[PDB]
């Protein structure tokens, strides 16, 4: 709610393999300003991308 | 293209057993043992699949589809009785 | 409701590495992005 974030904090620690959004770019996603921001997490198969 | 497959589990099915004599020459005779449910006994139970043959490889294991049976058959002790391919791609 | 719930459900063989999924939902406006101006501070 109310913070701040890096992804030096939480990206580079994983190999990144795929990167998708919806009205917004990834790039976008990194830099911008949000009232409220969500993060959901689980384990998950690249086999099923 | 596509194989498609049953799975049968008869962990829970209580055996059979029966002796087997065999050749004059074996000397103690052999217990035959069969999963086999009687009227009201444990049944086995079935899981269905598919898996695309033309797109096989070494580099992985193969990737069956489960295809999994309706929600009025699910809700108590079933049976898959019939495997018919309509075209090439409806089953 | 009155009758059954029902679910079935299936699975993928573990890989060496492990795989996971992040889903993100940002949300502007309205005048409140304090994520990146009431505060004291």
């Amino acid at each position: 709610t109310n913070c701040n974030y890096n992804l030096t904090k939480l990206l580079s620690l994983f190999s990144v393999n795929d990167f998708t959004c919806s009205q917004i770019s990834p790039a976008a996603i990194a830099s911008n300003c949000y009232s409220s921001l969500i993060l959901d997490y689980f384990s998950y198969p690249l086999s099923m991308k | 293209t596509f194989l498609a497959y049953a799975q049968f589990n008869d962990t829970e099915v209580p055996l059979i057993e029966y002796s087997f004599y065999s050749d004059e020459s074996l000397q103690y005779p052999k217990t035959v043992r069969v999963p086999y449910p009687k009227a009201g006994a444990v049944n086995p139970t079935v899981k269905f699949f598919v898996v695309n043959t033309d797109s096989l490889s070494s580099v992985t294991n193969a990737t069956s589809i489960q295809i999994t049976a309706p929600a009025s058959m699910l809700i108590g002790d079933h049976y898959l009785c019939d495997v018919t391919w309509a075209t090439q791609e409806r089953i | 409701g009155g009758g059954w719930l029902v679910a079935s459900g299936s699975t993928v063989a573990m890989t060496e590495q492990l795989q996971m999924g992040f889903g993100i939902t940002v949300q502007y406006g309205t005048d409140t992005n304090s994520v990146c101006d009431t505060k004291i501070a």
